[PDB]
């Protein structure tokens, strides 16, 4: 106490406002060019999934393992992870409703393998002992689909190799700057989707070589792209959420230095009261 | 007398991991205060989690209180309460809500309150 | 002419109205000429030629994709690295590898490290709850 | 006339004054503290000529006389709110504020906008510099704050890089 | 303010490592001795000298406990060595 | 006393060399404890190294400290204080290890005491 702690003290948290609205500032523009980088990714992958509506569901099919239901004895997820803090709880309730789902498998029996984005998701389950298989990190805020190629490949091979039977991607989903929401949605099997090619029968296309050869790799570049796309949209939510935080601790801070100056100005009054009342009755 | 000779190792060393976690927990309430609760590690969530529990359990009601809050009152035994803190503190009531401690006798009357809400 | 669109998944490479292309596809070099009948087919990695509408051309180097060529659409899902069972393998097991020696690689963001290192240390110590009396 | 640090004068006051026993006041500065200050500095004024006409007898008839007047006080790290200091903020018409921070980091003179100011204003300023420096003040009070969110933020938008390097230019 | 500039050192006792635990509460960074290292037995002085470097480390680092999470191996061996010596 | 016109060009410049070189070693503390060594550039990994280099230099051993640590006292001259700084801030040392500057004295007596470490 006394009048020259606290005046440091309210510098301080003025000081720590400066920060946390300069931290709300940049993440309101790096959430602009994230979404924009979201909005950049749409067309690959709409149009590859007109192309594998009309070869696979079609009028005609080509039996592939990655199309057909088959029975459930362990899933894979792929899990989103910010790499930097200061989020909010983002991470948390997607890691909840994650660990909420997978018990929820897991009392059917089936085990679980995960594969990490992100760091922040490898610290949690490396603590809470989760099954990860394989991991990517220090993608920061330039994801890229080259670094992604990893993960996705070990679950694919398990897929094919019928180690696994279901495959999810849980992640994020930004809708607006002020609401963002965790979800789990599947990605193997392929899921139904409309898309009905019925229209298209006027044509067909020469295929080169084969039509099952390109159908094997259509599908493996598109989950890689739906993941990819998934990185992109959370990345985009977590800026969104470190803005709404910051701005958040911003007000808080505003709120501190209001009860700080209060306690300043009693000190500065009792230290004035009891100098002056010191040297008057110390006279005679 | 708040000395392991004078009241036995367990009654000291009880006391002494209250007033840690408590201690503990005085020391976040900045940062709380300022970023929220969801900055925190993990691991300090469950200390906080924890501090916010032994705060309401260290409430007890009076007999002389009834006046004002009509709820009977409670005595608590030495005994009986060394080993509802060493509960708390170990983290066996840990599935609990808050308000399940709050003005209750023994750490039984916590665990049927919880039954309640 | 034609529309073209030379399409990544992370983004778009070229769009517009095009004369022909001249394109490496697996089996044996392909030439796309307007009403073309539909066609897909996978690529090599090499340079396309695009010949633009008045004429103009310019190349595009491509890692990769696959071709489709619709009654007026042609699209070329270019991807963004070789890709090969060869490759493909190294990165899985490298996907692996740091799962089992718990590996983690910093982030890059030098921004959010000085802002967070400055923030960690104004808060610290501030001790200010206990300062104001508010209780919380 | 330039009274070097009247922050001593102040002090040689309150000597003189305790050792007469005259009672005290706030930070033991003697009661009419504020009037040892005040009938001073209110004397740096500009006289009109008809008092400078009856002042010297006809002697000169067409002049105005003047006296400006520019204390110098010492803060203790940069405590505007001292009791002297506010004291001498209250009587004069402006302050230049030497900031130890511009000082030292080898901007000088380390004047320090925004927190400066001079309430007379462009009446005092001769026209081509009224003309020319109008926007400065402001531009630069606006500069050296964005160039302190500048920090915490690479990749600027140039709408704004062109302001921070601005700003750099004039400082 | 008159005794502490009269004696030769001081031991300041802290309020708050004594409710966290720390038990004797003394504070290595703001407590002295002006004899100092000539009073030791010099297996003493020897061995002490790095508990002062690994305690003034780890005072200088503490800020980031609250972010620790975060923070590099390389500086994590650091701020654990400090804990586990206090 | 500080400024060019009586401590001389070559002294000026040699102390706002060894400010700057200091007041960016603050900067870039921070940035190695969150992000590690690794990610800084080449030339801030060098500023960061003649910055220690530098830090550890200012150093030095009296001849009345003798009795507290043991080690013999050392009088270093101005000429070898401004000729050992801007030595150091112009590289010219770059190959010696950090602890080779610790208490020597002179830059001769580092670069001699950077054999035998």
């Amino acid at each position: 106490a006394g009048a020259k702690d606290i005046r440091s003290k309210i510098a301080s948290v003025q000081n720590t406002q400066k920060i946390t609205k300069a931290m709300e500032m940049v993440a309101a523009s790096k959430m602009r060019k994230s979404q924009d980088r979201m909005a950049a990714s749409r067309p690959y992958a709409e149009t590859m999934r007109k192309v594998i509506g009309h070869l696979a569901h079609g009028n005609l099919e080509y039996k592939h393992p990655y199309l057909e239901d088959r029975d459930v004895k362990r899933v894979g997820y792929l899990v989103v992870s910010t790499d930097r803090g200061l989020a909010g709880g983002l991470n948390i309730n997607l890691f909840k409703k994650l660990l909420a789902e997978m018990k929820t498998w897991t009392d059917k029996g089936v085990q679980a393998d995960l594969a990490m984005i992100g760091s922040k998701g490898v610290s949690f389950f490396n603590s809470v002992g989760g099954n990860v298989v394989a991991q990517v990190t220090g993608m920061g805020d330039n994801p890229s689909l080259s670094e992604l190629i990893g993960p996705v490949k070990v679950m694919l091979q398990a897929y094919d190799e019928g180690r696994l039977d279901k495959l999810y991607i849980v992640s994020n989903k930004f809708i607006n700057t002020m609401s963002q929401v965790p979800t789990i949605s599947q990605l193997l099997p392929l899921p139904a989707s409309d898309d009905d090619d019925l229209k298209h029968k006027s044509w067909d296309y020469l295929y080169e070589p084969d039509p099952k050869a390109l159908l094997d790799t259509l599908l493996r570049r598109y989950v890689e792209s739906q993941v990819y796309q998934g990185v992109v949209e959370n990345l985009a939510s977590e800026q969104a959420a470190r803005m709404v935080a910051m701005k958040a601790a911003t007000d808080n801070g505003g709120s501190l230095i209001k009860e700080l100056q209060l306690v300043y100005n009693k000190a500065r009054q009792a230290s004035i009261t009891q100098e002056l009342t010191e040297i008057v009755s110390g006279a005679a | 007398q708040l000395d392991p000779l004078v009241v036995g190792q367990e009654h000291y060393d009880t006391a002494r991991g209250v007033q840690s976690i408590l201690q503990r927990y005085q020391e976040l309430k900045d940062i709380i205060a300022i970023l929220g609760m969801d900055e925190l590690s993990e691991e300090d969530k469950l200390v906080v989690a924890r501090a916010r529990k032994i705060q309401r359990f260290l409430s007890q009601p009076f007999f002389v209180a009834e006046v004002f809050t009509g709820s009977p009152g409670k005595y608590v035994s030495l005994k009986d309460t060394i080993r509802g803190f060493k509960g708390i503190m170990e983290g066996e009531y840990d599935h609990l809500p808050e308000q399940a401690f709050y003005m209750v006798g023994s750490i039984e009357e916590a665990v049927e309150k919880a039954k309640k809400l | 002419t034609y529309h073209l669109d030379v399409v990544s998944a992370e983004q778009q490479m070229f769009s517009g109205l095009v004369e022909k292309i001249q394109v490496t596809g697996s089996e044996g070099e392909l030439g796309i000429y307007p009403g073309h009948a539909p066609l897909l087919t996978a690529i090599k990695p090499g340079m396309i030629r695009i010949v633009k509408q008045h004429g103009h051309e310019e190349f595009i180097y491509l890692s990769g994709g696959i071709l489709e060529v619709q009654p007026g659409n042609v699209t070329v899902l270019a991807d963004t690295a070789i890709r090969g069972q060869d490759l493909d393998e190294a990165r899985a097991m490298e996907a692996k590898r740091k799962a089992e020696e718990h590996i983690s690689s910093s982030h890059g963001d030098v921004d959010y490290a000085q802002a967070s290192a400055e923030l960690a240390k104004a808060i610290a110590q501030l001790r200010v709850i206990e300062l104001t009396k508010k209780a919380m | 006339i330039i009274y070097d640090d009247l922050s001593k004068q102040a002090v040689a006051y309150r000597q003189i004054s305790l050792l007469l026993r005259r009672p005290p006041g706030r930070e033991a500065f003697p009661g009419d503290v504020f009037y040892l200050h005040s009938r001073l500095l209110e004397r740096a004024a500009r006289v009109n000529a008809e008092y400078v006409e009856a002042f010297t007898k006809g002697e000169v008839k067409g002049k105005t006389g003047s006296l400006t007047a520019l204390p110098i006080i010492e803060t203790q790290a940069g405590d505007v709110s001292a009791f002297v200091p506010t004291n001498v903020i209250s009587i004069t018409d402006g302050q230049i504020f030497l900031e130890t921070n511009l000082f030292n980091a080898g901007i000088r003179p380390a004047v320090n906008p925004g927190i400066s100011v001079s309430r007379v204003g462009g009446a005092a300023q001769t026209k081509i510099m009224k003309k020319l420096s109008g926007g400065i003040r402001t531009a630069l009070a606006q500069y050296r704050e964005l160039a302190a969110f500048s920090q915490f933020a690479s990749d600027l938008d140039d709408a704004t890089r062109k302001q921070l390097d601005h700003g750099q230019k004039v400082t």
